[PDB]
RNA sequence: UCCCCCGUGCCCAUAGCGGCGUGGAACCACCCGUUCCCAUUCCGAACACGGAAGUGAAACGCGCCAGCGCCGAUGGUACUGGGCGGGCGACCGCCUGGGAGAGUAGGUCGGUGCGGGGGA
RNA sequence: CGAUCAACGGAUAAAAGUUACCCCGGGGAUAACAGGCUGAUCUCCCCCGAGCGUCCACAGCGGCGGGGAGGUUUGGCACCUCGAUGUCGGCUCGUCGCAUCCUGGGGCUGAAGAAGGUCCCAAGGGUUGGGCUGUUCGCCCAUUAAAGCGGCACGCGAGCUG
RNA sequence: CGCCUCCUAAAAGGUAACGGAGGCGCCCAAAGGUCCCCUCAGGCGGGACGGAAAUCCGCCGGAGAGCGCAAGGGUAGAAGG
RNA sequence: CUGACUGGGGCCUGUAGAGCACUGAUAGGGCUAGGGGGCCCACCAGCCUACCAAACCCUGUCAAACUCCGAAGGGUCCCAGGUGGAGCCUGGGAGUGAGGGCGCGAGCGAUAACGUCCGCGUCCGAGCGCGGGAACAACCGAGACCGCCAGCUAAGGCCCCCAAGUCUGGGCUAAGUGGUAAAGGAUGUGGCGCCGCGAAGACAGCCAUGGUCGAGUGGCGCCGCGCCGAAAAUGAUCGGGGCUUAAGCCCAGCGCCGAAGCUGCGGGUCUGGG
């Protein structure tokens, strides 16, 4: 499970998922991605989960990219608390995906193989997806 | 939480109190900051606090000299 | 080895032109800068074999065969579709651009200064744990390499 | 990058311009010594003096001593007394301590 | 009015780093000494003075070079003041006015004022 | 000059508890019950198919993750009620929902038969007596076709009990 | 529970929560005034004891050092030595 | 005449966005200070690593307390329009110092609450006066001095209840969808596309790649409207009746109905000017 290894600060503030994404919205190491089509906070356990998928799939060959990592802490309070008394304990770390976001690549396996991977991964994951494969426009970029 | 935080200190209500263009009198207070924001040039004094404070009556003028700093100066009438 | 018409624009809004199914452009070399447009599906179905390796030769209403090379196109990051297309027009000077690459990962068009008569199709590289860098490309007669030495592809 | 004697000129003039003052400007090299009244107000040089102008040969620290008069007399002409004395990256001391003194002998207010 | 040098400004890298060439008639510098004025937490290195045997090697000035650095359009987009809509929600569209950052083409090995010395 | 007048615009120079023996003025400006909004918790249903199942992902199962429904639990909130909305269990009397415990009808089965397992349809009728404990709950005894789960102010004290 | 710094704070100022992070209740007789002089951290190479790191030399290095104590602003054309 | 508001001009700012120059975070690869073992060998070192990892190089990202950048706006001054139950000065009299809903920007909360805490606006409060929304403080329309058996409109409507079109033209839906929900699933249906194989006789049927077969057929993409997914407790229902080339949905027209808004006619009253 992916989380930063030293935080300047321990708490963030809940932001906001307007807009497009920001960077990453080009296949760049892999030949298939897999695109993020609507905003969320993907938790470290479900990007575990499509990996681990993937990995399943993929009995012998195939590389992996992961293109996403949880760097936002996110908090909870206990159960049975009322509201006051400073904020919540952390409890897992998100990362914000916003429309566009290329989450996950592949390389080293054939089509079939990689869509069925991709298919599969998604399943994992809160929100829809398109798998998408490298064009002249990401060479472009 | 809320016994480790939960501290601040009042507002200072810092920055430029007088315009370029503003007709000023000899002492009026031109600019608050912390250190040398901008710099006193022509007709213009500091204090300790780096306060600047017009010399002289006369027209606010500010002017950006790039590495140098931004200088405020007066002109007189 | 490509055409492509296109035609010259003056002040319709560029959302307008999409919602049609059109591409709007700009072409520009250092000596002229010209407001164009393009068919969405013609310029896509072209620029999917001619990269930004490649030449395109753009038809004006004008009479004038200009040949192009693209050198940025503009997506829409929702949609995933392109939203603008910078033609840099060719002219007898020498240019830079990037060439594609034949292997028999790091990179897909290496970056070499060229005369447009002289423009390479196939660099062909013969491939455990080691690596391949730039420096052990062929190099074919008429370009000059326009990247770091040490590259690894 | 700056050297001594780059940041030594600074820091002197720098005060100088300070108070608003006509300056007193020299420059001494090996051989000869040079003054000049400037207003860096409007950036202009008002009366200038040297040693090679005058083709005074002796002495170092005499020649100095009539520059100094001689600018001095050349300044008075011209309704000029009140100046500041820049040195620049010179000690006052010398040369440079002469043609001050041949000045202020010569009606100079600094 | 032309050119070279010296001093002092302004604009604040399009002015810079780096590479190559060049200048000693004049100026400037290095240079020769340390009795004298002055000086080194030791040292004439620095600061200072007295000079003219030598050299433009160093420094400095002046030229050429776009490798780096810096500047940088047009076009399009993001965002948005105001006016209207959609979506269970996260959020998203349309009209009207404004409009980046990055990237591309490309530009740049400065510009200019005052004073002084010399030559044409 | 004498200030942890630090509860730092500093009631006196000088000050702690307890009340189920309690009292008055007020508040639904504010808690405990019930309702309400919400649904983290709770119950149920789907998606994905790693893997189990002699062989075989899907007879029976469903790692890691994902999407919902319901409004019975524990909470969050503090919106009507503090010039009063009686609060557990039992008794009596019911009535409704179906996510069905039995009885009726079906598909599949890793269904020979008999006996089961699982899902679909189905709410007409039915769903025992007793020991322990104030208990709800649960355990136990003897049975049964079966000894269902919930709502109705956790139904029902101007109906009883206490 | 008073005071200082940053964020929240929506590019003037101001702005709440038992919101997110840290400090203060001193000190200095020079750590004050003025005049004069000087310029860092770091890296690379060389040098008895001597090293990761003492003191010495050369080169690059524009502020990444320092400025009594938090943080921010400022600052070598000094506010630093 | 100085006001809210507006126009021109200058100056101030670090949010949105963006970026990686700083401070932190961070994915893949290359190169390697130093690590784990290692062929070892302590006489002495290189080397092996499909196990880490400093700097560096390439590619690729993140930030309320990061910034090489940086809007729209906002603030302020000057000049100009602005005569308004505008503004400024002096004094008398207060009340209020429990707010609330909605929209946008944030924090808290679980990106729950008819929740809570701020900022900018708005309305209710005090407009529980009026029209629409079935009913309904704050959603839409609109600021009620009085009278009229006059007229035009607003939001919303024009099949009946119920005032006005069973109006006109083009298209879609068959689910009573319209008239209450997601991931996911599907030869529902209509419209467009991209490709493939086709009397170099194809898909299906039939005898075994060959004959039989004689006009098309197969694979993907997108769009509109629908279907399943869909179980709660007194009697049901879109407000009701009812509605299917609609009385549903989408596009385009003309007309009408519709308020205490506006106009017409008459009257009262406040302020200012003749
Ligand atoms: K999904
Ligand atoms: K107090
Ligand atoms: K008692
Ligand atoms: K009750
Ligand atoms: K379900
Ligand atoms: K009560
Ligand atoms: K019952
Ligand atoms: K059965
Ligand atoms: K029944
Ligand atoms: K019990
Ligand atoms: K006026
Ligand atoms: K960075
Ligand atoms: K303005
Ligand atoms: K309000
Ligand atoms: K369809
Ligand atoms: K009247
Ligand atoms: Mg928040
Ligand atoms: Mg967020
Ligand atoms: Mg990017
Ligand atoms: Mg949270
Ligand atoms: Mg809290
Ligand atoms: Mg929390
Ligand atoms: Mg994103
Ligand atoms: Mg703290
Ligand atoms: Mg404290
Ligand atoms: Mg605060
Ligand atoms: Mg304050
Ligand atoms: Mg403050
Ligand atoms: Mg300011
Ligand atoms: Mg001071
Ligand atoms: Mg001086
Ligand atoms: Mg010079
Ligand atoms: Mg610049
Ligand atoms: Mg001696
Ligand atoms: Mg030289
Ligand atoms: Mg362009
Ligand atoms: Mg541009
Ligand atoms: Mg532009
Ligand atoms: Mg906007
Ligand atoms: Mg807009
Ligand atoms: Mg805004
Ligand atoms: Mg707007
Ligand atoms: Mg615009
Ligand atoms: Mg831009
Ligand atoms: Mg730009
Ligand atoms: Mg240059
Ligand atoms: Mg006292
Ligand atoms: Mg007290
Ligand atoms: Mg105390
Ligand atoms: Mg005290
Ligand atoms: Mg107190
Ligand atoms: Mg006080
Ligand atoms: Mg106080
Ligand atoms: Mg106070
Ligand atoms: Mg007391
Ligand atoms: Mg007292
Ligand atoms: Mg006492
Ligand atoms: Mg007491
Ligand atoms: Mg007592
Ligand atoms: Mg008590
Ligand atoms: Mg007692
Ligand atoms: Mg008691
Ligand atoms: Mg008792
Ligand atoms: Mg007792
Ligand atoms: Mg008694
Ligand atoms: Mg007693
Ligand atoms: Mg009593
Ligand atoms: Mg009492
Ligand atoms: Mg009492
Ligand atoms: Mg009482
Ligand atoms: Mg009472
Ligand atoms: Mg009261
Ligand atoms: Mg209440
Ligand atoms: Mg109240
Ligand atoms: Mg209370
Ligand atoms: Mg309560
Ligand atoms: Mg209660
Ligand atoms: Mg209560
Ligand atoms: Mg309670
Ligand atoms: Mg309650
Ligand atoms: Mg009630
Ligand atoms: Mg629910
Ligand atoms: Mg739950
Ligand atoms: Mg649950
Ligand atoms: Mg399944
Ligand atoms: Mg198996
Ligand atoms: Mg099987
Ligand atoms: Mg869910
Ligand atoms: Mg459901
Ligand atoms: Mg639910
Ligand atoms: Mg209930
Ligand atoms: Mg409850
Ligand atoms: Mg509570
Ligand atoms: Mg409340
Ligand atoms: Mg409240
Ligand atoms: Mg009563
Ligand atoms: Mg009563
Ligand atoms: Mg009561
Ligand atoms: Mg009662
Ligand atoms: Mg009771
Ligand atoms: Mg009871
Ligand atoms: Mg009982
Ligand atoms: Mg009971
Ligand atoms: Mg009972
Ligand atoms: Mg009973
Ligand atoms: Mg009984
Ligand atoms: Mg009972
Ligand atoms: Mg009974
Ligand atoms: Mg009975
Ligand atoms: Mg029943
Ligand atoms: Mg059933
Ligand atoms: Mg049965
Ligand atoms: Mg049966
Ligand atoms: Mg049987
Ligand atoms: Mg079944
Ligand atoms: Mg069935
Ligand atoms: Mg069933
Ligand atoms: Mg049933
Ligand atoms: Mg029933
Ligand atoms: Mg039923
Ligand atoms: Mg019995
Ligand atoms: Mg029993
Ligand atoms: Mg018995
Ligand atoms: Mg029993
Ligand atoms: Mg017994
Ligand atoms: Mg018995
Ligand atoms: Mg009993
Ligand atoms: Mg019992
Ligand atoms: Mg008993
Ligand atoms: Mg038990
Ligand atoms: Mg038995
Ligand atoms: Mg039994
Ligand atoms: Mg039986
Ligand atoms: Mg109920
Ligand atoms: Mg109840
Ligand atoms: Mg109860
Ligand atoms: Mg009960
Ligand atoms: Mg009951
Ligand atoms: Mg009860
Ligand atoms: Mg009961
Ligand atoms: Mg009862
Ligand atoms: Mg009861
Ligand atoms: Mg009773
Ligand atoms: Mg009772
Ligand atoms: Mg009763
Ligand atoms: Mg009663
Ligand atoms: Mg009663
Ligand atoms: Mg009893
Ligand atoms: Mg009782
Ligand atoms: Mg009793
Ligand atoms: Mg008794
Ligand atoms: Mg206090
Ligand atoms: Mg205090
Ligand atoms: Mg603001
Ligand atoms: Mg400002
Ligand atoms: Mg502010
Ligand atoms: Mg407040
Ligand atoms: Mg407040
Ligand atoms: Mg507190
Ligand atoms: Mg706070
Ligand atoms: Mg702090
Ligand atoms: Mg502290
Ligand atoms: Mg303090
Ligand atoms: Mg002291
Ligand atoms: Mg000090
Ligand atoms: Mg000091
Ligand atoms: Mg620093
Ligand atoms: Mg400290
Ligand atoms: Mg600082
Ligand atoms: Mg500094
Ligand atoms: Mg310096
Ligand atoms: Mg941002
Ligand atoms: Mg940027
Ligand atoms: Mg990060
Ligand atoms: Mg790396
Ligand atoms: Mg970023
Ligand atoms: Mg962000
Ligand atoms: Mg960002
Ligand atoms: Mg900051
Ligand atoms: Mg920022
Ligand atoms: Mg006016
Ligand atoms: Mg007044
Ligand atoms: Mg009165
Ligand atoms: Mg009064
Ligand atoms: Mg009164
Ligand atoms: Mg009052
Ligand atoms: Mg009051
Ligand atoms: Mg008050
Ligand atoms: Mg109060
Ligand atoms: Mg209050
Ligand atoms: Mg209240
Ligand atoms: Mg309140
Ligand atoms: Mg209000
Ligand atoms: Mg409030
Ligand atoms: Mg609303
Ligand atoms: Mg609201
Ligand atoms: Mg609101
Ligand atoms: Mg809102
Ligand atoms: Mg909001
Ligand atoms: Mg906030
Ligand atoms: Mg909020
Ligand atoms: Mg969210
Ligand atoms: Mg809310
Ligand atoms: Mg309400
Ligand atoms: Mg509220
Ligand atoms: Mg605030
Ligand atoms: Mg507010
Ligand atoms: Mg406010
Ligand atoms: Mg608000
Ligand atoms: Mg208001
Ligand atoms: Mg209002
Ligand atoms: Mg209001
Ligand atoms: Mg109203
Ligand atoms: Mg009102
Ligand atoms: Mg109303
Ligand atoms: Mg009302
Ligand atoms: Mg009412
Ligand atoms: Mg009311
Ligand atoms: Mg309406
Ligand atoms: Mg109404
Ligand atoms: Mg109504
Ligand atoms: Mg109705
Ligand atoms: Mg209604
Ligand atoms: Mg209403
Ligand atoms: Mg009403
Ligand atoms: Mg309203
Ligand atoms: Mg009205
Ligand atoms: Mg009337
Ligand atoms: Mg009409
Ligand atoms: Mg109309
Ligand atoms: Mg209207
Ligand atoms: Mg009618
Ligand atoms: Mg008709
Ligand atoms: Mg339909
Ligand atoms: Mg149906
Ligand atoms: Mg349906
Ligand atoms: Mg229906
Ligand atoms: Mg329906
Ligand atoms: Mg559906
Ligand atoms: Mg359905
Ligand atoms: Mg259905
Ligand atoms: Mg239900
Ligand atoms: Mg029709
Ligand atoms: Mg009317
Ligand atoms: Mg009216
Ligand atoms: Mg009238």
């Amino acid at each position: 499970m992916l989380m930063p290894r030293r935080m300047k600060y321990r708490k963030q503030q809940r932001g906001r998922l307007k807009g497009a994404t920001k960077g990453g919205d080009y296949v760049a190491f892999g030949d298939y991605g897999l695109v993020a089509l609507e905003p969320a906070w993907i938790t470290a356990q479900q990007i575990e989960a499509a990996r681990v998928a993937m990995v399943r799939h993929f009995r012998r060959g195939g590389k992996i990219f992961i293109r996403i990592f949880p760097d936002k802490p996110y908090t909870k309070k206990p159960l049975e608390v009322r509201m006051g008394k400073g904020k919540g304990n952390v409890e897992g770390y998100v990362a914000v995906v916003k429309p566009g976001r290329v989450m996950f690549e592949v390389a080293g396996v054939t089509e079939e193989q990689a869509m069925e991977a991709l298919r599969i991964a998604g399943h994992k994951l809160p929100i829809k997806t398109k798998i998408v494969r490298r064009d002249a426009y990401d060479e472009a970029q | 939480g809320s016994t480790r935080n939960g501290r601040d200190s009042q507002a200072k209500r810092l920055g430029v109190k007088r315009y370029e263009g503003q007709v000023v009198r000899a002492g009026n207070i031109l600019v608050r900051q912390r250190g040398t924001r901008f710099k006193p040039g022509k007709n213009v004094g500091m204090g300790r606090d780096f306060t600047l404070f017009a010399l002289v009556d006369g027209v606010v003028e500010f002017q950006d000299r790039g590495r140098l700093g931004r200088y405020v100066h007066v002109r007189p009438l | 080895e490509y055409r492509l018409k296109a035609y010259y624009r003056e002040g319709e809004k560029p959302s307008a032109l999409r919602r049609a199914g059109k591409l709007p452009g700009v072409m520009y070399n250092r000596h002229l800068n010209r407001k164009v447009y393009v068919d969405l599906v013609e310029f896509d179905k072209v620029f999917r074999q001619a990269s930004i390796h490649h030449v395109i030769v753009l038809e004006l209403p004008d009479g004038q065969s200009l040949p192009t090379l693209v050198r940025q196109v503009n997506l829409d990051k929702r949609r995933r579709r392109p939203e603008h297309v910078d033609f840099f027009v060719l002219s007898d000077e020498p240019v830079e651009m990037y060439v594609p690459l034949r292997f028999v990962e790091i990179h897909r068009d290496i970056l070499v200064k060229v005369s447009p008569r002289n423009i390479p199709e196939f660099i062909e590289v013969d491939v455990i744990g080691d690596s391949l860098h730039a420096s052990d490309l062929k190099l074919p007669p008429g370009v000059e390499l326009a990247v770091s030495p040490e590259e690894t592809i | 990058r700056l050297t001594a004697y780059e940041r030594r000129k600074f820091r002197v003039r720098n005060r100088i311009k300070r108070t608003g003052r006509l300056r007193l400007s020299v420059f001494r090299s090996l051989k000869h010594i040079y003054a000049q009244i400037i207003d860096d107000e409007k950036g202009v040089t008002l009366v200038s003096a040297s040693s090679l102008a005058l083709k005074l040969k002796g002495n170092k620290t005499e020649v100095a001593r009539q520059v100094g008069r001689a600018l001095a007399e050349k300044a008075l002409a011209l309704g000029i007394k009140q100046v500041a004395f820049d040195r620049g990256p010179y000690k006052y001391h010398g040369r440079v301590k002469a043609l001050a003194e041949g000045a202020r002998e010569g009606g100079l207010e600094f």
